[PDB]
This record gives structure tokens, C-alpha cells and sequence, in this order.
């Protein structure tokens, strides 16, 4: 699924991301735009042979089990295929886990580069939430 | 950035080691902390279990975390590194090169 902007904002609000760990909803919408172009089915392979999966490009070396990784860390305790669904629940729940420790939203490098320091509220402007 | 001090130190057996880390340039709050050791030129890194000899002092306000190693012996020689944990305290030296954490530049410790 390729979400529309307001469609995603509304979905992420229902899923409890607004002000989660102090990050306003616009952060999450902007992050998804720049990570996945709003595409739930997005995958990107990395140099280390891991892959980033789904709307929030969550990495298989650390966060999900791809079923072919010896000693899979699988810190979100999910198959990576759960991250490739038009239903964003598993991606959101994994994102909540990630953001609650470590480097916060810096875990999404596209956020650091395209979102952090901008008027992220713009990403929910004109939306009915 | 995690600024780890000192870069090197020599100690005598029976002395204690203190390494200090401070997280700089971060908009986020200090989460879990991790400490790693590579016994001199062995060529593998390992997470240190906090406790006993290994006493951590954290100040989340100043985003500072420090390790004191007591009762040093020659076997404690090597390189030590501090870092941010993930997922509620998971530690692994490969986090140091990931998008998910930061680590200090390391301390080369010699014990006579
Ligand atoms: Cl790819």
C-alpha cells in the first residue's frame, strides 16, 4: 500500500504515535515519507546483507527475524514479513520499541537528514485527525 | 557523539580504573548504557557485565556515564569502550557502527 499523507497521519495517530516519546506526529509522517515514500512494501538491501523493511525501514540485522539469519537478534520479536503489510501495526509497535531507547528518532537516518530541524507540523497540515 | 575519556591509561595491579563518557550533540534523553572490552590483541570484543568489580555511575541529567573497575590485574589490560544500548538495555559491540546507537572512541588500558 502507498499511503496518502493525511491517510498515514490519521493511521499513525490512531496507533498512538503522536507525542510518543516526545516526538510529535509530523515527525513520524515525515520519517515515513523519506524512508519509504509511504510504501508499506518497501525493501532496501544494505552493504552488510541485512535489509530494511516496510513503511519505517526497520533493519533485519537487529529488529526482525528474516528466517535465514543465524542467531537472529530479532529485538522486536517479529518476522520481517510482518513489516511488509498494508496494516502498519507491527511497524508502529516496533518503531515504539526502537524510539524508547538508544538514539530516539535518530534510528531513522532519513529523519535526521530531511525532518529534524524542520517545520514537521507541515506534514499534518490540512489533515482531519 | 559519545566523548570517552581518557584515551589511554596505565595502572598498577590493585589500583582502580575510571573511564568517563558523555553524550554530546544529542536532542534525545540518555537511555541504557553498555561497556565493552577487548583483551589486548585478542581480536574479539565482549560486553562487560556490570556488577562486582565493575561499578557504573550514571547521571541522566548531564547525559554522563562512567565505569570504575576495581582491583585491577594484568588480565584487565586491553581496550574498553562505552556505548548506548538499545531496546531497553541490549548491548553488542556491532551497535557502535549502526544507526541505532553511539559509542566512545575507546580507552587503551595497560596494567602492570
Ligand atoms: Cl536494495
Amino acid at each position: 500500500k502507498v499511503f496518502g499523507r493525511c491517510e498515514l497521519a490519521a493511521a499513525m495517530k490512531r496507533h498512538g504515535l503522536d507525542n510518543y516519546r516526545g516526538y510529535s506526529l509530523g515527525n513520524w509522517v515525515c520519517a515515513a515519507k523519506f524512508e519509504s515514500n509511504f510504501n508499506t512494501q518497501a525493501t532496501n538491501r544494505n552493504t552488510d546483507g541485512s535489509t530494511d523493511y516496510g513503511i519505517l525501514q526497520i533493519n533485519s540485522r537487529w529488529w526482525c527475524n528474516d528466517g535465514r539469519t543465524p542467531g537472529s537478534r530479532n529485538l522486536c520479536n517479529i518476522p520481517c514479513s510482518a513489516l511488509l503489510s498494508s496494516d502498519i501495526t507491527a511497524s508502529v509497535n516496533c518503531a515504539k520499541k526502537i524510539v524508547s531507547d538508544g538514539n530516539g528518532m535518530n534510528a531513522w537516518v532519513a529523519w535526521r537528514n530531511r525532518c529534524k530541524g524542520t517545520d514537521v507540523q507541515a506534514w499534518i497540515r490540512g489533515c482531519r485527525l | 557523539r559519545v566523548d570517552q575519556t581518557p584515551r589511554s591509561v596505565t595502572k598498577e595491579t590493585g589500583e582502580s580504573l575510571t573511564i568517563n563518557c558523555v553524550l554530546r550533540d544529542a536532542s534525545y534523553a540518555l537511555g541504557s548504557t553498555c561497556w565493552y572490552r577487548k583483551k589486548s590483541g585478542e581480536g574479539n570484543e565482549e560486553s562487560i557485565s556490570k556488577g562486582g568489580r565493575y561499578v557504573e555511575t550514571v547521571n541522566s541529567g548531564s547525559k554522563s556515564f562512567s565505569l570504575r573497575i576495581n582491583d585491577l590485574t594484568v588480565e584487565d589490560g586491553g581496550t574498553y569502550r562505552c556505548g548506548l544500548g538499545v531496546a531497553g538495555g541490549y548491548c553488542d559491540y556491532a551497535l557502535c557502527s549502526s544507526r541505532y546507537a553511539e559509542c566512545g572512541d575507546g580507552t587503551a588500558v595497560t596494567v602492570n
